[PDB]
């Protein structure tokens, strides 16, 4: 019908108009690295981890936000894509705190795993790190904002899914901080979900703190009975 | 270097949600005119001017002023806080009667803006980013103000004073604290962006309406 | 005719509300604004 | 470098060094280490259980 | 002799901004005396296609600094209406260090800007014009508002602009201290009451712009030269400069010159001729020249050896690896600490970054710290290469071009003054054991 033909590493794919590069990549089983993109949230495009090279194009594009075009050949594993990933990971890790042994995210961290799979294995950052003050948003979500990478997933979830506009960014530049700018509890019937969407240990569960590691746990898939939603 | 100003608000006896603030009726009329400049479905676009108006009435922006602006425009308060912390012209703390801003970027730095900064510091006896005990004068360093041709330059209360020497800024401060209004602009017999001597361009009289209009028009 | 004096002295007499007073004065000269069909994106 | 009987160490202040990261528990080839942890009364990340079975350990 | 090869001397009769120095009345009467608002009704009734064709045949390129062809960019908005209103947004943020031209345009002949707004809106089929003026230019904004008021009472704008039957408004919106708000998408976001954070492209402003409507963001110089181009023809504008570098240009010469100033000159004028003719020459003589930043802080600097024969247009400066930018010439003589100047520029960019995207937000701060250490000499020579790579990791990887504008100056400094950095590190090591 209206399907257009693109190429992922030379493999032809038929996609609907408006499909992004990331979704076209997903169709053939290739997952593009991401930090700010969530498939149930608005497209942000700020983390820049999803940069990929289009054949015969000099500038890499943000796969999460760029619609595909007819005849495009997406090169997911080229030198340009890998160098972009390494540079973005280096910038992400320059100011990140050395907190993994005391961070509850350790073992199920997207930052850790994508650094292992797409980043470099060492550092050349020879400066001091930034440190930001912590915020209190209630007894449910523990907050350690030095680990924040400014993906704005929590803000987008709060505005779009929960309907609460209490979260935002204050300042600018390297000093931009995610928070409420005042002492205010982010209290919602769906607030705890921002623990799951947060890719790092910036937001964690307070009742769960320090009790377990992800590789220890045994998972049982079952149903909730606290209401009739199931 | 470091900003030095926090982006977290902590309630204080002189800065809390119950601090009194309200627009005057004249300022309410001005707000109405401001809001009438945007499409009917987009009233948040008036956040930047109205907030500015509040500061022009108060001198600075307490959290009460931000809450009032958010209530007036039906915008959530966090958006107003975001705008107030993003833009550097907003004062989230009281400042002196005259806010002195010295451009220190490379074009002005090349023409010895350090002498102007040192002269201001010596005359007022205060560090950059500090407000005098009297409170009339507040001093800060700003980035390029768009007058690099006339350097070194200073901005005081949205007035531009250009081609400054230490004596010039000393006299400006003296007549500012004496209750007089100094003449804004350059202080080298120049009064614009022309060359200091000669007027190398635009000496012949300008020509009329139909000088070089094409045919068939 | 002469290129002697400077013709931009009027801005010496500008106060804190001049811009918004001019906006108020121009308020009556505009055309009716277009509408998106809502009161706000949250309506 | 000799490897002998196990011990848990402190900082010079007397505070325990262990912060219950469970890296030793994860890496132990004999599964000889058992760790349980919780926030302390002062909010610190410390263990409530640190067991080593020396008849399982391979040193 | 067709196809002129030496440029840089145009007389006053061929200058567009005849009141650049504010020696004549900036009000409506003076503007009409100098040819403003003349036969605008006929130009409006010539139709948008005629105006777009005149702008295209004129060879005018974007005076904001990117040099995009103006006719094609304006014709991107020549689509049929779909229900949404159409807008023209005039960029008057003027954040680039060294640049002062738009301030003089706004304060000394705002009627040129207003008439250009009307003509551009007619060409694009725009309902109204929004002028985003820098928040620090309070008196300039007030002058612009007074000129707009005079135009409104004269019938030149508003209901039935002139006698063309075209309705058009002009609004002035002031910023609040943000350099990033000069970027077109960040400017649109700031107009809508949000933080000045650029949005990704596509979509381009012609599809989804201010209030989600089709809009065009144009520099004030580009808008202000358009009515003159329409009146005198595109051929007259294209007669000046080299091919694909047509027209006249405003230049702001600042730094270590005897007479820093702002002038109007033909495009392809050589840099040395401009400096020694309009700026009084370099302080201490031409042999005292160390380096020149030709197009504002975002352009790479060039040493004295390149400035001997380089011309001031887009193509020649691109071949010199420096770009034309805003045509803001900053001159540094041999008494200048070049490392300190570049570090100050990097500090400016660190203070102006909006923080949205990772490469700018982290890497610009990183390079600021590295250059601060370079100024003293603490670093080791290997770090220089590291710094280069860091800049390469920022350029081309960010949402907007601020990251490029921060990466390029350090690239130029390393390209042309590496021995200075190396000897500074040597002296620091030798002084501190
Ligand atoms: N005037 C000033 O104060 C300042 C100027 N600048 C200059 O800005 C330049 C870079 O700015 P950018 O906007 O990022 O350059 P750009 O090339 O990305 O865009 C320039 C214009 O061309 C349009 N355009 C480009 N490609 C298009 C396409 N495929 N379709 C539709 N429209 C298209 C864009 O809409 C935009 O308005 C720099 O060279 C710098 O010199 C930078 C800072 C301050
Ligand atoms: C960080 C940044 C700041 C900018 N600031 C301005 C500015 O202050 N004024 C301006 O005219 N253009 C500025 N620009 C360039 C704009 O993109 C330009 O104005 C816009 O493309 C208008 O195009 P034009 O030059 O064809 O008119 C800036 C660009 C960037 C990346
Ligand atoms: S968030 Fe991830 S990378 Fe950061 S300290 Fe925690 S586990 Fe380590
Ligand atoms: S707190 Fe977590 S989800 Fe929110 S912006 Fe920071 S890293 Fe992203
Ligand atoms: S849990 Fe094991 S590895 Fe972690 S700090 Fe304690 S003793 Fe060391
Ligand atoms: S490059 Fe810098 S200014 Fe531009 S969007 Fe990214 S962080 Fe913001
Ligand atoms: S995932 Fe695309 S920019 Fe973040
Ligand atoms: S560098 Fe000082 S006004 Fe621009
Ligand atoms: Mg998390």
């Amino acid at each position: 019908s209206n399907l257009i033909e693109v190429f992922v590493d030379g493999q032809s794919v038929m996609v609907e108009p408006g499909t992004t590069v990331l979704q076209a990549c997903e169709k053939v089983g290739m997952q593009i690295p991401r930090f700010c993109y969530h498939e149930r949230l608005s497209v942000a495009g700020n983390c820049r981890m999803c940069l990929v090279e289009i054949e015969k194009a000099p500038k890499v594009v943000a796969a999460c936000a760029m619609p595909v075009m007819k005849g495009w050949n997406i090169l997911t594993n080229s030198e340009k894509s890998k160098k972009a990933r390494e540079g973005v990971m280096e910038f992400l890790l320059a100011n990140h705190p050395l907190d993994c042994p005391i961070c509850d995210q350790g073992g199920e961290c997207d930052l850790q795993d994508q650094s292992m799979m797409f980043g470099s294995d060492r550092s050349r950052f020879l400066e001091g790190k930034r440190a930001v003050e912590d915020k209190n948003i209630g007894p449910l979500v523990k907050t350690i904002m030095t680990r924040c990478i400014q993906c704005t997933r929590c803000i987008r979830f709060a505005s779009e899914i929960a309907g609460v506009d209490d979260l935002g960014t204050t300042g600018r530049g390297n000093d931009m901080q995610v928070g409420t700018y005042i002492e205010k509890m982010f209290m919602s019937e769906l607030s705890g979900n921002i623990i799951d969407i947060c890719p790092v240990g910036a937001l964690t569960s307070k009742p769960y703190a320090f009790t377990a590691r992800p590789w220890e746990t045994r998972k049982t898939e079952s149903i909730d009975v606290m209401d009739a939603v199931g | 270097g470091a900003g030095g100003a926090l982006f977290v608000h902590r309630d204080t006896p002189e800065n809390n949600p119950d601090t009194p603030f309200d627009f005057t009726p004249e300022n309410y009329k001005r707000i109405e005119a401001i809001v009438k400049n945007y499409p009917e479905g987009h009233k948040a676009a008036a956040v930047l001017p109205v907030l500015d108006l509040a500061q022009r009435q108060n001198g600075w922006l307490p959290i009460s002023a931000m809450n009032k602006v958010a209530e007036i425009l039906q915008v959530p308060p966090m958006r107003v806080y975001e705008v107030a912390t993003f833009y550097t012209m907003y004062n989230r703390k009281p400042v002196g009667k005259y806010h002195i801003q010295v451009c220190t970027t490379t074009p002005c730095m090349l023409r010895n803006s350090d002498s102007i900064l040192e002269a201001i510091q010596k005359k007022l006896g205060i560090k950059v980013g500090e407000t005098t005990p009297d409170k009339l004068f507040t001093l800060i360093e700003v980035e390029c103000l768009g007058a690099c041709v006339n350097a070194p330059m200073v901005q005081i209360n949205d007035n531009y004073y250009e081609d400054l020497t230490p004596k010039d800024i000393e006299e400006i401060i003296d007549e500012l604290k004496a209750g007089k209004i100094p003449k804004p602009g350059p202080r080298s017999g120049r009064f614009s962006c022309e060359p200091a001597g000669g007027l190398t361009s635009l000496t012949e009289p300008p020509k009329g309406p139909g000088f070089g209009v094409q045919a068939g028009l | 005719f002469d290129n002697s004096t400077y013709r931009n002295l009027q801005h010496h007499e500008y106060s804190t509300y001049t811009f918004l007073d001019l906006n108020v004065e121009l308020s009556k000269f505009r055309m009716p604004q277009p509408s998106s069909g809502r009161q706000s994106p949250r309506h | 470098r000799f490897r002998g009987e196990h011990a848990l160490r402190r900082y010079p202040s007397g505070e325990e060094r262990c912060i219950a990261c469970k890296l030793c528990e994860a890496v132990c080839p004999a599964q000889a280490i058992t760790i349980e942890a919780e926030p302390r009364a002062d909010g610190s990340r410390r263990t409530t259980r640190y067991d080593i079975d020396m008849t399982k350990c391979i040193y | 002799a067709p196809k002129k090869t030496s440029f840089g001397s145009l007389k006053d009769e061929d200058r567009i901004f005849t009141n650049l120095y504010g020696r004549h009345d900036w009000r409506l009467k003076g503007a009409q005396s100098r040819g403003d608002w003349y036969k605008t009704k006929e130009i409006l009734l010539k139709g948008p296609d005629w105006i777009l064709g005149e702008v295209k045949t004129s060879g005018l390129r974007g005076r904001g600094g990117a040099g995009f062809p103006t006719g094609l960019k304006w014709s991107f908005m020549n689509k049929p209406s779909d229900g949404r209103p159409k807008y023209l947004v005039v960029n008057a943020d003027e954040g680039e260090p060294g640049t002062c031209k738009d301030r003089e345009i706004i304060r000394h002949d705002p009627h040129k800007l207003v008439e250009g707004c009307l003509v551009g809106g007619r060409a694009m089929g725009a309902r109204a014009a929004y002028i985003y003026i820098r928040g620090e230019f309070y008196n300039e904004a007030s002058n612009l508002q007074v000129a707009i008021r005079e135009a409104y009472e004269a019938g030149l704008i508003g209901k039935n602009a002139c006698g063309s039957g075209y309705d058009f408004d002009v609004f002035v919106v002031r910023g609040a201290g943000a350099y990033i708000c000069g970027e077109e998408t960040a400017l649109i976001e700031s107009i809508e009451g949000k933080q000045g954070k650029p949005r990704l492209k596509p979509p381009f402003p012609a599809d989804v712009g201010v209030f989600g409507c089709p809009t065009t963001v144009a520099n004030v110089e580009t808008v202000a030269v358009s009515p003159t181009i329409c009146r005198r023809g595109g051929a007259w504008f294209a007669s000046f400069g080299r091919e694909r570098n047509s027209g006249t240009k405003l230049f702001n010469i600042s730094g270590h010159v005897n007479h820093p100033c702002t002038v109007e000159e033909e495009m392809s004028v050589p840099l040395k001729e401009l400096i020694e003719k309009h700026a009084g020459g370099v302080i201490g003589g031409w042999d005292n020249l160390l380096a020149v930043i030709p197009g504002g802080s975002s352009t790479p600097l060039i040493p004295k050896s390149v400035c001997e024969t380089v011309l001031m247009d887009f193509d020649a400066l691109v071949q010199a690896q420096t770009g034309l930018g805003t045509a803001a010439v900053i001159v540094m003589d041999r008494s200048t600490d070049i490392v300190k100047a570049i570090a100050r520029l990097i500090e400016f960019y660190k203070h102006e970054s909006c923080g949205q995207c990772t490469p700018c937000r982290e890497g610009v701060d990183w390079m600021n710290k590295v250059m601060a250490r370079f100024v003293k000499g603490d670093a080791r020579p290997a770090e220089i290469d590291s710094l280069w790579e860091i800049s390469k990791q920022i350029e081309g990887h960010t949402i907007c071009a601020l990251g490029d504008g921060a990466a390029w100056p350090v690239q130029g400094l390393i390209r042309h003054f590496r021995p200075e950095l190396e000897e500074r590190m040597q002296q620091f090591a030798l002084q501190h054991q």
